[PDB]
């Protein structure tokens, strides 16, 4: 499984549940499987470089970290 | 005590005291106690041989595999226990937490 760079961002507000949540949990739903990323330097801007115009980069980056990390009780091969 | 009397002959031996042990859990309705005491009976009736019965240890094990009817549908989780001392360095925070939560 993979997402091609900013395949995540989307028109409406509340972008994250429209894609990144559904796919990233789908990788937990799948059997042992990678997620491939490219151009992370486009997907997760350094949050300190704050952005105007809805700051959506903060929304993506927060949801991505929350779904990714900690991984307690969750070592299901999601490389 | 009534349910341990009712459906089938049973005895907890004083290996545990009969009162207090209930407070091993709390979120239970009376309906929960019925099904829970059935789970106890069947589980130890399975893990022990088909002879006479006593609940010690196996109660404390099996209670791990249950949640009350009020909760079972709503999301809940339990972690791989990072016990107090495992994160225990700079205990100051953990102590603040335990103090303020345990009241």
């Amino acid at each position: 499984f993979s997402v091609k760079g900013p395949e995540l961002l989307n028109m409406y507000i509340g972008e994250s549940e429209a894609n990144v949540r559904r796919v990233f949990q789908k990788a937990r739903e799948a059997k042992p499987c990678v997620i491939f990323f490219d151009q992370i330097d486009s997907v997760a801007p350094k949050r300190g470089n704050q952005g105007d115009s809805g700051g959506v980069m903060d929304r993506i980056v927060s949801q991505l970290l929350a779904e990714l990390d900690g991984m307690s009780t969750d070592a299901d091969g999601v490389f | 005590e009534y349910f341990f009397s009712k459906n089938q002959i049973m005895k907890l031996n004083r290996d545990l005291q009969f009162s207090d042990l209930s407070l091993e859990t709390e979120g239970f309705s009376p309906l929960d106690l019925e099904i829970f005491t059935e789970k106890i009976f069947y589980d130890l009736q399975l893990e022990r041989d088909c002879d006479n019965v006593v609940t010690r240890e196996l109660f404390s094990k099996s209670l791990s595999a249950f949640t009350p009817s009020a909760l079972r549908g709503v999301k809940l989780t339990k972690e791989t226990n990072i016990k107090w001392g495992d994160i225990g360095a700079l205990a100051n925070a953990k102590d603040v937490l335990l103090e303020t939560l345990e009241w």
